[PDB]
RNA sequence: UAAGUGAUCUAGAAAG
RNA sequence: GUAUGUCUAAAUGCUCUUAUUUACUAACAAAAU
RNA sequence: GAAUCUCUUUGCCUUUUGGCUUAGAUCAAGUGUAGUAUCUGUUCUUGUAACAACUGAAAUGACCUAGGCUC
């Protein structure tokens, strides 16, 4: 019942491998986990206006962001990201990418950098 | 505290994705050298 | 596993879903996503849930729609995705039985 | 959050944060919990000797370790820190009784 | 804000709870007095 | 002619 | 300290991949020779 | 003289604010630290003739009191 509990209760019949089969078969049915857009929590590094309401959204500012991967990495094995977030006033969809070619970001038809 | 990315995977600002980044770049770079340098002799038999 | 979805899909909750789906007959149709095609549901019960799911997500989207800022594109890309669901809806309300 | 039968509380899933919250029980629930487990180790010890699994001077032996052993076959401690004290008792009184016991005999 | 001043506190008398407080249990039954 | 005996704290769980 | 809130009428088995993680959480804390 | 309406000034008006704390703290950081959680595809699904038998189904509505014949 408590954040840093050693051991959660397993019932008196469970096949570990059969389960992880068993949750795999229902998986693919699952609405959540087959699905792209997968939330998270993020303050804002380029410091932007939304390009709708010009609301000028400041470096730091924290929003509940959506991280979806790019399937076209950057050169081979190092993954590159967008990172939705919302203008405060009008809802639009801003987000940016993680190009790690200058350690940095890039804008995605959200805002602009300024 | 203040800024919260930094404690994130996906920032590449984090230091951890800047090196894997860098060996990525140096592995790759290394077989572009290779690779160069063989073009170059080629074209200079050639 | 922080913000819940992860925790809900964590293959303890899973496989207990699974016992309970074996052993009474426990489904929760909003965890599955509908199917696209019918008539691959030979069963009545679980037609009818799927329905009712249906009718669910379409009267969530029709709430949402009337918000005050009507000028936005979203809530015409509702419009055609309202459209939809009505013709699941109607789908779902098959002639079979 | 399951109930074994030997009284040790642990959750089926991984609770999610309001879950948490409304189910994190305290001081007396938890000490009360710790009380049952022990009662059971005693209970169980004898009920194993009564049946034909261990015998008598095992049965004791058992016993024995329980009530030194307290401290570490079940967390009261955890809950309240002052079972600390009887805990130091019981591990002292151990160690007199086991050496007055163990003198031309040896370790065991 | 909401982060607010205030005008005037209470006292409202509900339905005793029945709850045994630490500090309620008995103490010092024996009231001393004076000698006149 | 006589050294070298003994004094031995502790001790983890929750939430934040 | 893994926030939160509104919203709810009453195909089947199969196998193969791993020396990893699209992992998520930051309420917690912050210095030199 | 009395009734009323319109404007200006004075009075009355939010000529502007409902807490405290180290101005609450900081405009900085390869972070550290604690926790919580599991994944990749590819596939299985005999004809012809003769003899014996039937000539026709389903829908709802017209009669009578769910049942019974007719159209
Ligand atoms: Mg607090």
């Amino acid at each position: 019942s408590e954040r840093k509990a050693i051991n959660k209760y397993y019932p008196p019949d469970y096949n570990p491998l059969e389960a992880e089969k068993l949750s795999r078969k229902m998986a693919k049915k699952l609405k959540t986990m087959n699905k792209s857009h997968a939330s998270i929590r993020l303050m804002t590094p380029f410091s932007m206006r939304c390009l709708e309401c010009n609301e000028y959204i400041p470096k730091s500012r924290k929003f509940n962001g959506k991280k979806e991967l790019l399937k076209e990495k950057y050169l081979d094995s190092i993954k590159i990201y967008r990172l939705t977030i919302s203008c405060p006033r009008c809802a639009n969809s801003i987000a940016f990418r993680t190009d790690p070619g200058n350690s940095d970001y890039v804008m995605e038809v959200g805002g602009v950098r300024n | 505290s203040g800024d919260l990315n930094l404690l994130k995977s996906w920032n590449p600002k984090l230091m951890k994705n800047r090196k894997k980044v860098w060996e990525t770049e140096q592995d790759l770079i290394t077989e572009q050298q290779k690779l160069n340098t063989r073009l170059k002799e080629i074209e200079k038999e050639r | 596993m922080s913000r819940n979805v992860d925790k809900a899909n964590s293959v303890l909750v899973r496989f207990q879903e699974q016992q309970a789906e074996s052993a009474g007959g426990y489904k929760d149709y909003s965890r599955y996503q509908r199917p696209r095609n019918v008539s691959k549901v030979k069963s009545i019960k679980e037609a009818n849930e799927w329905k009712r799911q249906v009718s669910k997500e379409i009267k969530q989207k029709s709430t949402r729609i009337y918000d005050p800022s009507l000028n936005e594109m979203q809530i015409a890309e509702l419009n055609d995705e309202l459209n939809n669901l009505f013709k699941e809806w109607k789908r779902w309300q098959w002639h079979i039985d | 959050l399951h109930l074994d039968y030997n009284f040790n509380l642990k959750p089926t899933k991984t609770l999610t944060t309001k879950e948490r919250k409304k189910s994190r029980l305290g001081n007396s629930f938890h000490l009360m919990r710790e009380l049952l487990k022990m009662m059971k180790l005693i209970v169980d010890t004898h009920v194993q000797f009564r049946l034909g699994n261990v015998d008598a001077f095992q049965l004791a032996d058992g016993i024995h370790y329980i009530l030194n052993h307290i401290g570490q076959l079940t967390g009261i401690y955890r809950y309240k820190y002052k079972v600390m004290h009887q805990i130091r008792a019981c591990k002292d009184l151990k160690h007199i009784i086991y050496y007055k016991f163990n003198k031309n005999l040896g370790k065991g | 804000p909401q982060l607010e001043a205030r005008s005037g506190a209470k006292a409202a008398a509900y339905t005793p709870t029945g709850i045994e407080h630490a500090r309620l249990l008995p103490g010092h039954t024996t009231l001393k007095y004076r000698k006149f």
